[PDB]
C-alpha cells in the first residue's frame, strides 16, 4: 500500500487473539503497546518522548501481524497513549518514506 | 496527544 | 528520494538562514521545533507526547525548506528532545509511507 498522511495512520493489529489499533510511528525507534500481559521474561527499560521519558516491560521475539505481514520482534509494554509501531518493526514489513 | 516521537 | 527505515530519518532543514536537523516523523500530528527565536506573533499551545504534555509557541505561515521542497506551515517551538516535521509539513512535500 502507499498511505497518505493526512490523517494518523492507524493500522490493525494482531497480536495473539488480541486484534488492537496503532499507529505507523517513523518517529519511533521502537514498538510500544497499551499495558497487556505477554507471556515470557521482559526486562524494565526507559524511553522518552515529547513530554519525558515513560517506564516499559521489553518483550523479545513477539509475533505480530501488520497489514497481513508476519513479524517478529521486540515489543515494549507500558503507558503509551497510543499503540506504536516503531521502526524495528516498520523495517520488518519494508516500510519506506517516499517523495 | 499529539506527538509520539519516541527514543530509547 | 526514497528513505528506508533502519535509521531514525533524519533530514536537514531551512528556517530563515538556520540549517537544523529534524525528524521526518509519521507519528506526530504537527512540527516541533527546540527552543528558538522566530519572528512574529505566537499563542501558547499544551501538545502531548509520551511521557505527557510540554508548553510550545504556536506560529503560523512559516516558510520552511525540507529536502528542496519550500513548505509554509504551522511551527511549534519549545522543549521537544529532537526537532520533528510532522503531518502538516509531510503532506506538503508528497510524503507516503510504502510497503
Amino acid at each position: 500500500p502507499q498511505i497518505t498522511l493526512w490523517k494518523r495512520p492507524l493500522v490493525t493489529i494482531r497480536i495473539g487473539g488480541q486484534l488492537k489499533e496503532a499507529l505507523l510511528n517513523t518517529g519511533a525507534d521502537d514498538t510500544v503497546l497499551e499495558e497487556m500481559n505477554l507471556p515470557g521474561k521482559w526486562k524494565p527499560k526507559m524511553i522518552g518522548g515529547v513530554g519525558g521519558f515513560i517506564k516499559v516491560r521489553q518483550y523479545d521475539q513477539i509475533p505480530i501481524e501488520i497489514c497481513g505481514h508476519k513479524v517478529i520482534g521486540t515489543v515494549l509494554v507500558g503507558p503509551t497513549p497510543v499503540n506504536i509501531i516503531g521502526r524495528n518493526l516498520l523495517t520488518q514489513i519494508g516500510c519506506t518514506l517516499n517523495f | 496527544p499529539g506527538n509520539f516521537l519516541q527514543s530509547s
